[PDB]
């Protein structure tokens, strides 16, 4: 059974860096797409970005570009999301999702079969 | 009368649901003028010109097209057939070099700004003692920047090395019949309002299926088989926004597609009997490939589809079509295989409409790719050699793969977006009326007869 | 005439016992793809046919087709009349109805045939 | 009851009652397990077919017990009728009668051929 | 009498597990004498 | 005690115990592994 | 041709030698360039 575990997150002052990690069990992260989505309080599930299985290409939404970076380590079966220059709009709960599909599409990430518990990220003052 | 006795019968008409390994059967054609099609027809037995179809009576049989076992076998068959014509031709291992690329502006248009790179690099000749300096024209989609006349590199070979497609073969699909071995039977539901699952009250036993073309596409089914009566909407469970809403048309929509660039190929030697066929100068102006559809025919077809799509989501909702979004060009955009060159067409002028309860032509720009990964797998690619001359083709649109948006919870704004993805749903649209049954001929019945001693 | 493979799959049980031959005649009918898999399928089909033939032959029905045995018909298996059984019902409904009462009939047939064979062998010694 | 080869030690009289048990399990049933499994299965079905044909030629396929009109030469084994059937085991009998089971088969075949010819001639006569 | 350890071939590592096992092939045909004649 | 020919010094004398003997053991070094790339999709996990 | 030296960082007198710090030259993914990766090799896996 596919299992995803999220680690990292917490409270960070405006301006800085954070690193979230998602560990996958029951699958090998070389032929499936892995996406990172976020949920802000009071709003539906938006979506941040994804890394595909096609030649390790990465895609991000228009809102975050040049600030977020997704990387994958296959010998350890891990997916890292490095966030830089954080802003007050980023206070939300982050999940790492997958669908066992060898392709990405940045409008079907919120609706996915498997999903982790998620981690919380706060920036304030 | 008062007493009955057991009696055994052998050869009784009774079947059960099972699975097996069907075999191929294709038209003979004497296999003389075929220029080694990738879907080789010399690997399976020829068929019978006169088919047989026995119309069973009085019998109702239940079908379920979303748990069919023929789709998996057909997919494995096609993959194994494809991974045999690519074995005996050159593997491009010495192509991983630091290209030096510049832009090309030989009377180019503003639409195709960039998108073509003049790239020069080093290579090994037949004798492993000397080096030759060569150059070629590479599309922008197949080179990524390195060390950020700047240096570039091929996209594929940080992960895997490619296997150049053999140049004589052709990718044109041909019909393939799937026949069942002895001891099994193939049932076909000869209905017209059959939506895919449930009972069928008029079945038939067929010798084996009709010709199924293994055309690989996305977001728009091409060159397929149309349903009678009206359009049909089939889905595994049409209430959940995680499954496709596969649609089959009633009348085809003709689409043309063309690439007008006059291409010239040029061969290089990269070893003892290994050649690499590169592009090499384009004669005249440079224009982008494009596809053409009619407007009235399309909009009439969309009207029919929206008329038949209101039987599930109420008769007062507003039905809004929207384009796709995001990246990964192979899923976002139409991805046919017209004439040996792999296109990717921007389908955003078709899915833009909103329908309330109460000789122009649409043009679609397209891009072309060289390095692709078909039959989605990790560690394998393919390089398609250039094709010389202008390219033209026609096709029939006879299907659709929609997908609901959802998330409104309590609202009437049901929005549909196109979406492809897995290639199994491309073959579930042809094997939706077929079943394999295993026959058990033994039976026991009571009657008045005793074995005399 | 109602020829054709599985032609009488809808006809009643009374008139579906005439064309027993065709469903039995069309039962044997004997590195790229189609390598080991085809041989595996053919071998499996041959083994299934041989198993069915041996099972039929043990019960005393040596040759083929309609065969009669002693094996008294327990009423509890199906409290049903002969006239309704053989006049207005197809074979599919019958084999759907009697599915859990099959593994005992086979044993009864085997034991009855063994007893009859032993009795005949003992009787032949006297004369 | 008694499973596969469950009466291999019982005497002939008791062992001649479970023939169907031993008969039923005579047929039931790239990388490794490739061509070797197919070879084994083909050999098994071929051996079964050969045994069945050899049984059927002599006049048989009533199976199990199948009498014969061939006299029993005393030179092969002349001990008794009770000693064989009450205090002997099938394995011991197989060991004793080993070199003689290549002339009994010919006598069986020739007797069956003669009997069939006689039956056909009698049917043709009237 | 002096004993020293020694291995080498790996077949003797598996002969220590399959030391109580044998494969036999059954032949189901037999011929016996009795007082019975096939009637004509 | 089992042997094919226990009279000549050319065959093994395989012994089977009646009660097992528990054996522990460890490698106490704390190792770290670093991966390098030697081609198009190949790795040489090497100590480090 | 590995270029190897001994390692003497908090070693144990019982484990003198037995580990070699070895440097060498390897090809990267692109055929043009080379690296200077180093590793630690046991004595039983290198010969002079
Ligand atoms: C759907 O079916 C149509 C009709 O078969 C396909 O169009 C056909 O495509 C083939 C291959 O591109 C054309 O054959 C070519 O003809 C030219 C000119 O003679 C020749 O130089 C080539 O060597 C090749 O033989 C064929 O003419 C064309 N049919 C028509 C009527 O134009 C279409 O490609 C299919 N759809 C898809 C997506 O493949
Ligand atoms: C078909 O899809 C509907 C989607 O609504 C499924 O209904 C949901 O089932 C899940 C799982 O039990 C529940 O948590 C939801 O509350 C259900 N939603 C509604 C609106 O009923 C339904 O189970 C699916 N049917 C099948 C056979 O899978
Ligand atoms: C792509 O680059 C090649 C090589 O730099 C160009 O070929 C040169 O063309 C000029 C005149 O057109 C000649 O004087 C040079 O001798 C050519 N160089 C070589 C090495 O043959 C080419 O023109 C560039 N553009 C295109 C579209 O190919
Ligand atoms: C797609 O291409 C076909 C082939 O040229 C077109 O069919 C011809 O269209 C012209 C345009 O007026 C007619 O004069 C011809 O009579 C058509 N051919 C035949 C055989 O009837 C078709 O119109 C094109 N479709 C679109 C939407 O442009
Ligand atoms: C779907 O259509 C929308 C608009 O019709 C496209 O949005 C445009 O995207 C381009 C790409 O950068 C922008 O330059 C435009 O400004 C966008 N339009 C507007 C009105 O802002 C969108 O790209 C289309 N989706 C796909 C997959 O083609
Ligand atoms: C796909 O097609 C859409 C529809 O034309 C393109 O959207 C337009 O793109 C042009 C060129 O960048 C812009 O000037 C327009 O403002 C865009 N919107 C409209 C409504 O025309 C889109 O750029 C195409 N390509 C992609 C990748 O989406
Ligand atoms: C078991 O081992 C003994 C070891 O002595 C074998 O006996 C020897 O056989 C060789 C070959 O014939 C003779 O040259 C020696 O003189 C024999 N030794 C003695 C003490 O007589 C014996 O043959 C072995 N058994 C088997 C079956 O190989
Ligand atoms: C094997 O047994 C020896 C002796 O008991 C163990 O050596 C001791 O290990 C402890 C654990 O750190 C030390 O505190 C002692 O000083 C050691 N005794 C010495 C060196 O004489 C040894 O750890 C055992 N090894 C196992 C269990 O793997
Ligand atoms: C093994 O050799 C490497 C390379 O010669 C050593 O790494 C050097 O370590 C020193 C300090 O310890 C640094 O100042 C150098 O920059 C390092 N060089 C490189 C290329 O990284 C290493 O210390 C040696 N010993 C071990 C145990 O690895
Ligand atoms: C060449 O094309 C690239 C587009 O990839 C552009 O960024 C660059 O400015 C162009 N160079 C010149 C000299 O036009
Ligand atoms: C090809 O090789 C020559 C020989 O050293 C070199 O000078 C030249 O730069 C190479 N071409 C490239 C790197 O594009
Ligand atoms: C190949 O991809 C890896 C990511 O695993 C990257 O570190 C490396 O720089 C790439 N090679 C290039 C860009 O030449
Ligand atoms: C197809 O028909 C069956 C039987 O009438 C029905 O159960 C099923 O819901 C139908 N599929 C739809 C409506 O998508
Ligand atoms: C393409 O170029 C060749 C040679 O220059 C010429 O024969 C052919 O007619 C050209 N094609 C078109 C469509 O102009
Ligand atoms: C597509 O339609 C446009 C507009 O009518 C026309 O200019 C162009 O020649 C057509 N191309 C094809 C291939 O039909
Ligand atoms: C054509 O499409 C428009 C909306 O795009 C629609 O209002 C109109 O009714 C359609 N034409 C016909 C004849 O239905
Ligand atoms: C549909 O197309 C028209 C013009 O092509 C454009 O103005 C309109 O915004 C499009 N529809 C949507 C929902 O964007
Ligand atoms: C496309 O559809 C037309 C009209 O049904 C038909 O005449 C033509 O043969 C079709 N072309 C195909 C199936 O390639
Ligand atoms: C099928 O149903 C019809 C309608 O009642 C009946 O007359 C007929 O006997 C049935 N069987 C066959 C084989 O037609
Ligand atoms: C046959 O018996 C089994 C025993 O559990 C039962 O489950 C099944 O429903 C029975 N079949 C019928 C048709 O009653
Ligand atoms: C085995 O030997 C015992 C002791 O003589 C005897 O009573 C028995 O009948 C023999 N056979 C079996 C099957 O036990
Ligand atoms: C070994 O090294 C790791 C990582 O440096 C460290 O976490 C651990 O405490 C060390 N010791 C053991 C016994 O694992
Ligand atoms: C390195 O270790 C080897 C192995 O013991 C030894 O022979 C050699 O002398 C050592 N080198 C130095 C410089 O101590
Ligand atoms: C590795 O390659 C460089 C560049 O050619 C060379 O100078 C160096 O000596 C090589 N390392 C060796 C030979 O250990």
């Amino acid at each position: 059974q596919v299992q995803l575990q999220e680690s990292g997150g917490g409270s960070v002052q405006p301006g800085g860096s954070l690193r979230l990690s998602c560990a996958v069990s029951g699958l090998d992260v070389e032929s499936v797409t892995i996406g990172w989505i976020r949920q802000a309080p009071g709003k539906e599930r938006e979506e941040v970005g994804c890394i595909s299985g096609n030649f390790d290409q990465t895609y991000y939404v228009d809102s975050v570009k040049g600030r977020f970076t997704i990387s994958r380590v296959n010998e350890e079966n891990t997916v890292y999301l490095q966030m830089d220059n954080l802003k007050p709009e980023d206070t939300a709960t982050y999940y790492c999702v997958t669908d066992r599909q060898f392709y990405c599409a940045l409008h079907r990430l919120p609706v996915s079969q498997y999903r982790g518990q998620g981690t919380q990220v706060t920036v304030s003052s | 009368a008062e007493n009955l006795w057991v009696t055994v019968y052998y050869g009784v008409p009774v079947w059960k649901d099972a699975e097996t390994t069907l075999f191929c059967a294709s038209d003979a054609k004497a296999y003389e003028t075929e220029k080694h099609n990738v879907w080789a027809t010399h690997a399976c037995v020829p068929t019978d010109p006169n088919p047989q179809e026995i119309h069973l009576e009085n019998v109702t049989e239940e079908f379920n097209m979303w748990k069919n076992n023929m789709v998996e076998q057909m997919h494995t068959d096609i993959i194994s057939l494809w991974d045999q014509s690519l074995k005996p031709c050159v593997k491009l291992t010495p192509l991983c070099v630091t290209l030096q690329c510049t832009n090309v502006t030989n009377n180019i248009t503003d639409d195709m700004r960039g998108e073509l790179k003049n790239c020069s690099f080093n290579m090994t000749t037949e004798l492993r003692d000397k080096k030759q300096k060569v150059y070629s024209l590479f599309y922008r989609l197949d080179v990524v920047q390195i060390n950020e006349n700047k240096e570039y590199r091929l996209i594929n070979c940080n992960t895997s090395a490619c296997t150049q497609a053999c140049p004589k073969v052709s990718f044109e699909p041909i019909p393939i019949h799937y026949c069942a071995p002895a001891g099994f039977a193939i049932l076909k539901c000869k209905d017209k309002k059959f939506n895919g699952t449930g009972p069928c009250p008029s079945v038939s036993t067929v010798q084996c299926t009709h010709g199924i073309k293994p055309v690989v596409s996305t977001q728009l089914l091409l060159n397929g088989s149309l349903a009678e009566e009206e359009v049909m909407i089939r889905s595994e469970n049409i209430t959940n926004n995680a499954k496709n809403i596969l649609v089959q048309f009633n009348t085809p929509v003709q689409i043309n597609c063309t690439r007008p660039n006059n291409n010239t190929r040029k061969s290089i030697r990269i070893g003892p009997g290994q050649a690499f066929y590169a592009t090499g100068d384009i004669i005249g102006d440079i224009r982008q490939a494009h596809c053409n559809v009619s407007k009235a025919t399309w909009n009439e077809t969309l009207g029919k589809v929206v008329k038949q799509l209101r039987k599930h989501f109420g008769n007062n909702t507003i039905i809004r079509f929207a384009n796709s979004s995001g990246g990964d060009l192979e899923v976002t955009t139409h991805s046919f295989n017209c004439g040996g060159e792999f296109f990717y067409c921007n389908t955003s002028g078709l899915f833009n409409s909103t329908w309330i309860s109460n000789n122009d032509s649409i043009t679609l720009p397209c891009r072309i790719k060289q390095i692709i990964n078909m039959w989605q797998r990790i560690g394998q690619c393919m390089y398609a050699p250039p094709i010389q001359g202008v390219i033209r083709c026609v096709s029939n649109i006879t299907g659709l793969i929609l997908t609901r948006d959802g998330g409104s919870t309590n609202s009437t704004t049901e929005t549909f977006r196109p979406g492809g993805g897995d290639m199994r749903d491309n073959w579930r649209s042809e094997l939706y009326k077929y079943k394999v049954v295993k026959i058990e001929p033994l039976g026991v019945a009571p009657t008045r007869c005793k074995r005399r001693v | 005439v109602f020829l054709g493979f599985l032609g009488a799959a809808g006809s009643t049980m009374g008139a579906a016992s005439m064309t027993l031959t065709v469903q039995a005649r069309n039962l044997l009918s004997g590195l790229t793809v189609w390598g080991i898999k085809q041989l595996q399928a053919r071998v499996l089909a041959v083994e299934r046919y041989l198993r069915d033939q041996q099972l039929l032959g043990i019960w005393g029905c040596s040759g083929k087709l309609i065969c009669c045995t002693n094996v008294p018909w327990n009423s509890s298996w199906s409290n049903r009349n002969l006239s309704e059984i053989w006049d207005n019902m197809t074979w599919l409904q019958w084999d759907k109805e009697i599915s859990n009462y099959t593994q005992i009939i086979y044993g009864l047939l085997e034991e009855s045939q063994n007893q009859q064979e032993k009795n005949e062998q003992d009787l032949l010694a006297l004369d």
